RNA sequence: AAAAUAGACUACGAAAGUGGCUUUAACAUAUCUGAACACACAAUAGCUAAGACCCAAACUGGGAUUAGAUA
């Protein structure tokens, strides 16, 4: 599910006094009047809060997996409309491959975080075919 | 986001120009826009003859409507401009002020 | 010994010249400025060898001119006669 | 600073209340976006 | 339908390729090598079905020309 359109942008969510503000400025500063990239940023921020131990550390493998997952969701939403977009088809298939690679590395290094990631993002890890 | 509507309206008398401006701004607000400013660039001869709604125009009034609209609004507004008969030409662009100056030093 | 040479960038280098439009905003509605970069008789756009602009501002001017032409702000086959007496910034 | 600037700016927006008055005021005003540049890189106001 | 100027530019794209304007999506990946057999693309021949046909056009007819015509 997407964030509500009334949610404030990530950059305008900790500014002091944002609750003492007129409705019109709230609309101007919401996801209703921004392109899709802020909504994806909000999704990423929510997942980082929900899954990882340190939401601020973005270089960790779990953070990269979450980022690639939101990107993959974006590609699937895009291809649901542009069925003949071969470039974005390539991008989606590749991104799935590297997310599988990151999941393999996380499994081999940190199993607890791997379980948490797989539960939080609804990812079913599958072992590669032998032939 | 923030958009600018450049509007080329038919060379008409003031009451009808006011009516058309009210109608287009009302459409913008109906599609979810917050209109910021309305600026009149003036009435002037067109750079070239423009055929619209089965009528040939050589003069027109130029207006700018700054606004903030939800992204899905733009396409709809375009269709509406395609139906209004008093508009020779309406074009919606991302507002130039949002594009921030590149640091060419 | 203090008299040995020291390592530094060449100080005798003239800082790269800034094009006349550097630091200025190029808008498709500013038909006066955009008419300072077209042929008076044909309306063709001048190149950077004539205008002298850095390639980035050349691209901005090109895109602005096309935007103005298609949005009904600027003539295409000629320069608008009202702007024939503006300062000549082109080397032609 | 951006938020405060919007606090001050949102006051003077065209609402559905002051629509007609602002439309007439726009019809009673002209704005100019044309300026010229010299070989010296100086803006020549119209 | 396909895009004179810019373009004396050499950018984007994995490659083939992309140079009219606006808007919306949007441009994978923090080591490298590793596919005939996995998934995506791409191009090159040659035939098969139907369809359009302005224009051009191998073949096929017609007209004019030396003294085996102009191939
Ligand atoms: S150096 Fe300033 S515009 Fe290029
Ligand atoms: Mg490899
Ligand atoms: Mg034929």
């Amino acid at each position: 599910d997407d964030p509500p359109p009334s949610t404030l942008l990530k950059d305008y969510q900790n500014v002091p006094g944002i609750e003492k503000v007129d409705d019109v400025v709230k609309r101007l500063l919401s996801l209703e009047m921004a392109n899709k990239k802020e909504m994806l940023k909000i999704k990423q921020e929510q997942f980082m809060k929900k899954i990882v131990a340190n939401p601020e550390d973005t270089r960790s493998l779990e953070a990269r997996i979450i980022a690639l997952s939101v990107k993959i969701r974006s590609y699937e939403e895009h291809l649901e409309k542009h069925r003949k977009d071969k470039a974005h088809k390539r991008y989606l298939l590749m991104s799935i491959d590297q997310r599988k690679k990151m999941l393999k590395n996380l499994r081999n290094t940190n199993y607890d975080v791997f379980e948490k990631i797989c539960w939080g993002l609804g990812i079913e890890y599958t072992f590669p075919p032998l032939y | 986001p923030r958009y600018e509507l450049a509007l080329i309206l038919k060379a008409m008398q003031r009451p009808e120009t006011a009516a058309t401006l009210k109608r287009t701004i009302e459409a913008l607000m109906d599609r979810g826009a917050i209109v910021r400013d309305l600026e009149n660039l003036g009435e002037r001869a067109l750079p070239y003859r423009i055929s619209a709604h089965s009528q040939q125009h050589n003069r027109g009034g130029y207006f700018l409507v700054d606004f903030y609209a939800p992204t899905a609004a733009v396409e709809s507004m375009v269709e509406h401009l395609s139906r209004d008969i008093d508009v020779i030409r309406g074009n919606i662009v991302k507002h130039p002020l949002t594009q921030e100056l590149k640091e060419c030093e | 010994n203090e008299d040995l040479p020291i390592s530094m960038e060449n100080p005798y280098k003239e800082p790269l010249k800034k094009c006349i439009l550097c630091g200025k905003h190029v808008d498709y509605k500013n038909v006066q400025l955009l008419s300072q970069f077209v042929s008076p008789f044909t309306g063709c756009i001048y190149g950077r060898h004539i205008t002298g602009l850095c390639g980035k501002k050349q691209k901005e001017i090109t895109k602005a001119i096309k935007r103005a032409q298609i949005m009904g702000f600027m003539p295409v086959t000629y320069k608008d006669p009202a702007y024939l007496k503006d300062p000549k910034v082109c080397n032609i | 600073r951006e938020v405060l600037q919007l606090q001050e700016e949102v006051k003077n927006f065209i609402t559905r209340e002051n629509l007609e008055a602002r439309v007439e005021a726009a019809l009673d005003s002209r704005k100019n976006y044309n300026w010229a540049i010299t070989r010296e890189g100086l803006v020549v106001r119209p």
